[PDB]
């Protein structure tokens, strides 16, 4: 049958591409990594280079500090026994301070002081990484869309681990670092607030979450369907519309009575996705601060 | 109640956003037209956005959208009905005329440039250091059409240099001239390359390019359009 | 009406059924045979839902609900007022979705593009048929399917899930969840990447895909590429739905206890089941 352009038939390699320079301090750019032929069947085969300035090493360092701080506590929960460490890997958990300690930093290390330590490293790593997404786009003269979208995910994470614990008066409200334990946190958060299915911002979050899989299915399928006219060369189809962009628009117009442009679809995309965590963070933030039971609230407000 | 205020606010913001997004997606193909090319009476409830202007790199100019809109080419079709909404029959050969699934757009008759100002796409022979690195190398394989006859032989690959991917196969025909086939429209097999969109006899009609070492956006659209149109238009006579 | 560039593409041909008979548009909408099918099925189903609404006794979107036949009915018909309406509406809905996808195929053939879109849509259709058809039939009753109502089908998600405890512990559901969240992440990045290149700093020139590759390599040391990101978005999305359908096809059939207990096969492995320490020793 016909070729579907899901997997490359013939990979070609040339000299390692070191990238645009613009205003980038090339001293902080690494050298290219190896070439993964495996990756090459789906996307690009070239790994690297990576930029790693000071903000970069800072972020990377505190990230592992966050991670090792958890894994240290996981080993101690395993009594340093490698066999139980793997056996119970999904059951270990680094829990926040008990409600007693409020918003203070007085809790002992094996009772949430360590949670606060790892949280601090996480705070540093994420926010520095955010700065990286702005700065790397600035160095290249590009818009700040990536950092602006990233802020929307940061919103929810900030609400879950920082803003909402503070507004509720204790660190005990925050999410624990652990595989099964934070799943339990999630389930119990819903039960305690009268079923998040009744949180209207939670419902919106789902609509955008589902919607993102819908839109990216539609979009990804459309571009593949017109990649026989260069459809994936989207920036040049924006600058000088081709038969690829016209067939794409007309598929949807004929199907559902309206359509996008090659640029506009990407505005639908960025908003569909960022609204997931935007509504999400609002709905968590309101929970227990303003609304204690979403069923109850739903009886009075709709 | 604060949550009620937040959710009411959000629904208002979401309506403004959808309105914004819809207008943003009217910077091509609008105003709507009747089948005869004139402005349609009913344009829908969304207005055209204020124009924006893209600064193209490499002195290539600008693009301002929405702007005056012309096909900038004749269109060999005619009405098949006395009222709106029916198909329009090709007045000639639809693959020769570039209509239907064989359609092409009058894109700029220059090639696409990379970030350094060089041509995005080159035949591999003229691309320093570029080689086949995985999968079957098609160069040298016979090319078979959907009528199961050999139409030519692969003589090079045309590669996207900044993205390092194959984009066309350059195929040589019986008369010694070449054509470009879109990479996405061939099947590289072990003993051949198979093209299901075209029969062997339609290969000579693939639009040719003017320079043997570059291809223009306009030429790509004629090649891609032509080959894709074979799916509907070759199928009758051959298969 | 037509877009500026539309008329050259409105040629005859592409249909799978009926030849030229339904080969025409209505405004922007293409019709075809499967446009008529879709209209018939959709209109029937909607009428039945409005009828099932009078039998229930409300014209309120937040209260209209259409429940399947109770478990007592097994896999057989039921009186319309008590789940026959749901059954026939399900047939309409399957009819309209499958018609819509086949109508998309015909649009694909007229336009000379690949079939990736209705193929992708068919994954959503099969998730639906998993909940309303495949899983019910494997379980012996239409009553295990979800009702058609805005809030009542949410209650069904909650009641079905809590039947197995916290449903998070369904391991296929864990994979599906990961694909959904990865997909959204890819969607935000992709949208923001193309726009940051098409809309650079004030007065600057429109950046290139080269800039897009450079940006991500600078950031994470890799760039999947402009063809790859579209392969990826499609693959994450369809995998999310596949593992969605899979996580429910196995629930109440091959596994029907608390999903949290499924994980004991790991911890009760012989080489470490009985070592003291940890959370389970
Ligand atoms: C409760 C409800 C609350 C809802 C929350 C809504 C949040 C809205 C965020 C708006 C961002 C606006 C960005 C902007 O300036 O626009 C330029 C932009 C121009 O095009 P461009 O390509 O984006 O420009 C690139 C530049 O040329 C090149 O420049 P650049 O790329 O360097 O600049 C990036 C630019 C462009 O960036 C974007 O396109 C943004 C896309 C991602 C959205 C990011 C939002 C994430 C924020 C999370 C914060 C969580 C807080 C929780 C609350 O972003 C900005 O200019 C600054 C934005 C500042 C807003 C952030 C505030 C944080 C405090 O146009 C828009 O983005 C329009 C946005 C649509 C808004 C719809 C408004 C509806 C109003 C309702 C009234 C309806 C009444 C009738 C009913
Ligand atoms: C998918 C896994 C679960 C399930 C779990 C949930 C959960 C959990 C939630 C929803 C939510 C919603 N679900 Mg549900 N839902 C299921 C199956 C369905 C089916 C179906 C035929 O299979 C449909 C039509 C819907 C439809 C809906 C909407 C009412 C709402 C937002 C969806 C959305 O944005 O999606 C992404 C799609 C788009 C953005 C495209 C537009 C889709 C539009 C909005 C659908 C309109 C449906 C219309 C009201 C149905 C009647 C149609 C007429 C009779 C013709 N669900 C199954 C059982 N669904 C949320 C809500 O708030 O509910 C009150 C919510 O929190
Ligand atoms: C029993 C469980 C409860 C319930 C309890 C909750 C709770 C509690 C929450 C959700 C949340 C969400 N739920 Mg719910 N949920 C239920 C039922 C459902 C159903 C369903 C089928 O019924 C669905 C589809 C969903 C779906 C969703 C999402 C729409 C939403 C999360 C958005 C998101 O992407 O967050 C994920 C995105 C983030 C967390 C942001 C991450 C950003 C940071 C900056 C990233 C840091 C990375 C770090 C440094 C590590 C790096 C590693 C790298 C490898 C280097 N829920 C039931 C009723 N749900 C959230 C929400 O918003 O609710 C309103 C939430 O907090
Ligand atoms: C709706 C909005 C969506 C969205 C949006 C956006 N999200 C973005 C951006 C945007 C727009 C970016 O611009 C940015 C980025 O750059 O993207 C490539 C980012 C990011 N979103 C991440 C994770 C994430 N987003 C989630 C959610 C959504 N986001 C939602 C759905 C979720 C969950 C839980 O759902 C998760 C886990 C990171 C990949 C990254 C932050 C890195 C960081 O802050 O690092 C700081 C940390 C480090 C530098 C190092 C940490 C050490 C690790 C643990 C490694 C140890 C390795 C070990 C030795 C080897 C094995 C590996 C093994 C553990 C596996
Ligand atoms: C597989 C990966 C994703 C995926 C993919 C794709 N999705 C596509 C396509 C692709 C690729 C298309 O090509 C196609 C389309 O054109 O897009 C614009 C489509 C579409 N996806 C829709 C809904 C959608 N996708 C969801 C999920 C994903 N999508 C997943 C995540 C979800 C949820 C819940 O998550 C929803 C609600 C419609 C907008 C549209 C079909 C219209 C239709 O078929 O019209 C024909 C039918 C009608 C006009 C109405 C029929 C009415 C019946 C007979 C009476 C009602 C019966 C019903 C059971 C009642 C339910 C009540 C409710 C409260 C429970
Ligand atoms: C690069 O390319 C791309 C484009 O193009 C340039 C695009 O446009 C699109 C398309 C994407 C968009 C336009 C973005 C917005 C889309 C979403 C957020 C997805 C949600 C979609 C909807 C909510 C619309 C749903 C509407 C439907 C399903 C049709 C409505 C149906 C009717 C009112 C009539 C139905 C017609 C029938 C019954 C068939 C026959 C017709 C008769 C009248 C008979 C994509 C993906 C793309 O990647
Ligand atoms: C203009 O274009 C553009 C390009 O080009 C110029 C680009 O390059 C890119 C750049 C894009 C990238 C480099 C990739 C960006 C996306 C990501 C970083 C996310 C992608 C990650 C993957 C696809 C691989 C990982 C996917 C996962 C984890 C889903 C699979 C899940 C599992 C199978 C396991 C998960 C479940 C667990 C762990 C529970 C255990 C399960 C048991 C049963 C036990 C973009 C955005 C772009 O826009
Ligand atoms: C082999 O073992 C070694 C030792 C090598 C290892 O290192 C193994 C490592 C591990 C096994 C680590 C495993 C890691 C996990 C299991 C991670 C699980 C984490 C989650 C599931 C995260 C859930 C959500 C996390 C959230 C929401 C965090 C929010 C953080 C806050 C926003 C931070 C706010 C900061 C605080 C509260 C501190 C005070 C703030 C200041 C500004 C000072
Ligand atoms: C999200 C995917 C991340 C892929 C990370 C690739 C790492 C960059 C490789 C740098 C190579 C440095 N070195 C030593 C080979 O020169
Ligand atoms: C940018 C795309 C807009 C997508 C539209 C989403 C439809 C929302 C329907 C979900 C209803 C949620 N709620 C509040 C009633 O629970
Ligand atoms: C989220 C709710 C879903 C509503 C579906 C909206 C579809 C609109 C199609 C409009 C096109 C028809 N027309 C003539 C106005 O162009
Ligand atoms: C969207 C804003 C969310 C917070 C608004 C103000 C509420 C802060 C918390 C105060 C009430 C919390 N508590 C414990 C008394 O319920
Ligand atoms: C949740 C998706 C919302 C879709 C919004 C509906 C848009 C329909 C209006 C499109 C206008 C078509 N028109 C008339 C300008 O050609
Ligand atoms: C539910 C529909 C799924 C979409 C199928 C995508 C591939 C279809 C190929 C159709 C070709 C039909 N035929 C036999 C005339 O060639
Ligand atoms: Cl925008
Ligand atoms: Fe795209
Ligand atoms: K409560
Ligand atoms: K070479």
């Amino acid at each position: 049958a016909e070729y579907q352009n899901i997997f490359t038939q013939v990979q070609v390699r040339g000299p390692a591409d070191l990238g645009m320079t613009e205003d980038v301090n090339l001293a902080n750019r690494s050298g290219v990594g190896p070439f993964s032929t495996l990756l090459g069947w789906f996307g690009n085969a070239q790994l690297g280079p990576i930029y790693l300035g000071s903000l970069g090493v800072l972020s990377l360092f505190s990230g592992l500090m966050w991670f090792f701080t958890i894994g240290i506590w996981f080993w101690y929960q395993a009594g340093w026994n490698p066999a139980v460490f793997l056996r119970d890997l999904f059951f270990f958990s680094l829990e926040p301070p008990a409600p007693e300690y409020g918003l203070s930093f007085a809790a002992p290390l094996k009772e949430g002081g360590l949670w606060l330590i790892a949280s601090f490293f996480m705070f540093v790593a994420v926010w520095s990484w955010w700065g990286r997404t702005y700065l790397r786009a600035q160095a290249l003269g590009m818009g700040k869309h990536t950092a602006w979208a990233f802020l929307s995910a940061i919103w929810l994470w900030m609400v879950l681990g920082f803003i909402r614990p503070i507004l509720m008066g204790s660190w005990s409200e925050a999410v624990p670092y652990g595989i099964f334990s934070h799943l339990d946190w999630t389930n119990n958060f819903s039960l305690v607030h009268g079923n998040l299915h009744y949180n209207p911002f939670h419902g919106l979050s789902i609509a955008f979450l589902y919607g993102s899989a819908l839109l990216f299915a539609m979009h990804g399928a459309t571009i593949l369907a017109v990649s026989r006219f260069g459809g994936e060369r989207e920036l040049e189809q924006i600058a000088d519309r081709g038969t690829a962009a016209e067939r794409a628009a007309l598929f949807w117009r004929w199907t559902m009575g309206f359509n996008a442009t090659m640029e506009g679809i990407h505005r639908w995309a960025i908003w569909m996705a960022v609204l997931v965590t935007l509504t999400g963070g609002i709905g968590i933030l309101l929970s227990g601060t303003v609304v204690d039971n979403w069923y109850v609230w739903g009886q009075n407000h709709g | 109640d604060l949550a009620s205020l937040a959710i009411y606010s959000f629904w208002i913001f979401l309506a403004g956003l959808i309105y914004y997004l819809q207008t943003e997606n009217m910077r091509e193909g609008y105003p709507l037209e009747n089948e005869d090319g004139t402005p349609a009476a009913n344009q829908g409830p969304f207005p055209l956005p204020k124009p924006k202007t893209f600064i193209l790199p490499h002195g290539r100019g600008t693009l301002t959208v929405p702007g005056p809109e012309s096909e900038d080419r004749p269109i060999a079709l005619a009405r098949t009905a006395v009222s709106e909404g029916f198909p329009h029959a090709p007045t000639g050969d639809p693959m020769k005329d570039g209509v239907g699934p064989a359609s092409w757009v009058a894109r700029r008759d220059l090639p696409e440039l990379d970030g350094h100002g060089h041509n995005k796409i080159k035949p591999m022979k003229a691309a320093a250091g570029f080689h086949v690195s995985a999968g079957k190398n098609p160069i040298g394989l016979p090319v078979r059409g959907c009528d199961l006859e050999i139409a030519g032989k692969v003589v090079d690959i045309w590669v996207d240099i900044p993205e390092q991917m194959a984009r066309f196969l350059e195929v040589e025909l019986k008369d010694g001239s070449t054509r470009l086939l879109p990479m996405q429209m061939v099947k590289v097999q072990s003993n051949r390359v198979h093209v299901n969109a075209l029969s062997s006899d339609l290969f000579a009609g693939i639009p040719t390019i003017k320079s043997p070492t570059e291809v223009t956006l306009l030429e790509e659209d004629k090649i891609c359009g032509y080959v894709a149109g074979g799916l509907m238009y070759a199928a009758p006579k051959r298969k | 009406a037509l877009l500026s560039f539309e008329r050259k593409y409105r040629v005859p041909g592409g249909t799978l059924v009926g030849g030229n008979l339904f080969d025409f548009w209505v405004g922007p909408f293409y019709v075809g045979f499967f446009g008529v099918a879709t209209f018939f099925f959709a209109a029937l189903g909607i009428i039945l839902i409005a009828w099932s609404a009078v039998l229930q006794g409300t014209w309120n979107p937040q209260l209209i609900s259409v429940y399947p036949p109770a478990l007592e009915y097994g896999l057989g018909g039921a009186p319309l007022a008590k789940g026959g309406l749901w059954q026939i509406i399900t047939i309409c809905a399957t009819g309209a979705f499958v018609s819509w996808a086949l109508r998309e195929v015909e649009i694909c053939r007229k336009l000379g593009i690949g079939y990736h879109i209705p193929f992708a849509f068919a994954f959503a259709i099969l998730a639906y048929l998993t909940l309303v058809l495949f899983r019910p039939v494997m379980m012996g009753a239409w009553g295990y399917a979800f009702p058609y109502g805005i809030w009542t089908h949410l209650d069904w998600v909650s009641n079905t899930g809590y039947t197995y405890g916290n449903f998070h512990y369904n391991p296929a559901h864990m994979i599906a969840h990961t694909f959904f969240f990865t997909n959204a992440l890819a969607l935000a990045l992709h949208g923001a990447l193309v726009l940051s290149a098409a809309n650079p700093e004030k007065g600057k020139e429109m950046r290139t895909p080269d800039h897009e590759d450079t940006f991500f390599r600078d950031l994470v040391g890799y760039s999947i590429g402009t063809l790859g990101i579209h392969r990826l978005g499609l693959l994450l999305s369809l995998s999310a739905v596949f593992f969605s359908a899979l996580c429910m096809i196995i629930t109440g059939t091959i596994w029907f206890d608390q999903w949290v207990d499924w994980w004991q096969w790991w911890v009760k492995l012989p080489w470490w089941a009985n070592i003291p320490g940890g959370i389970n020793g």
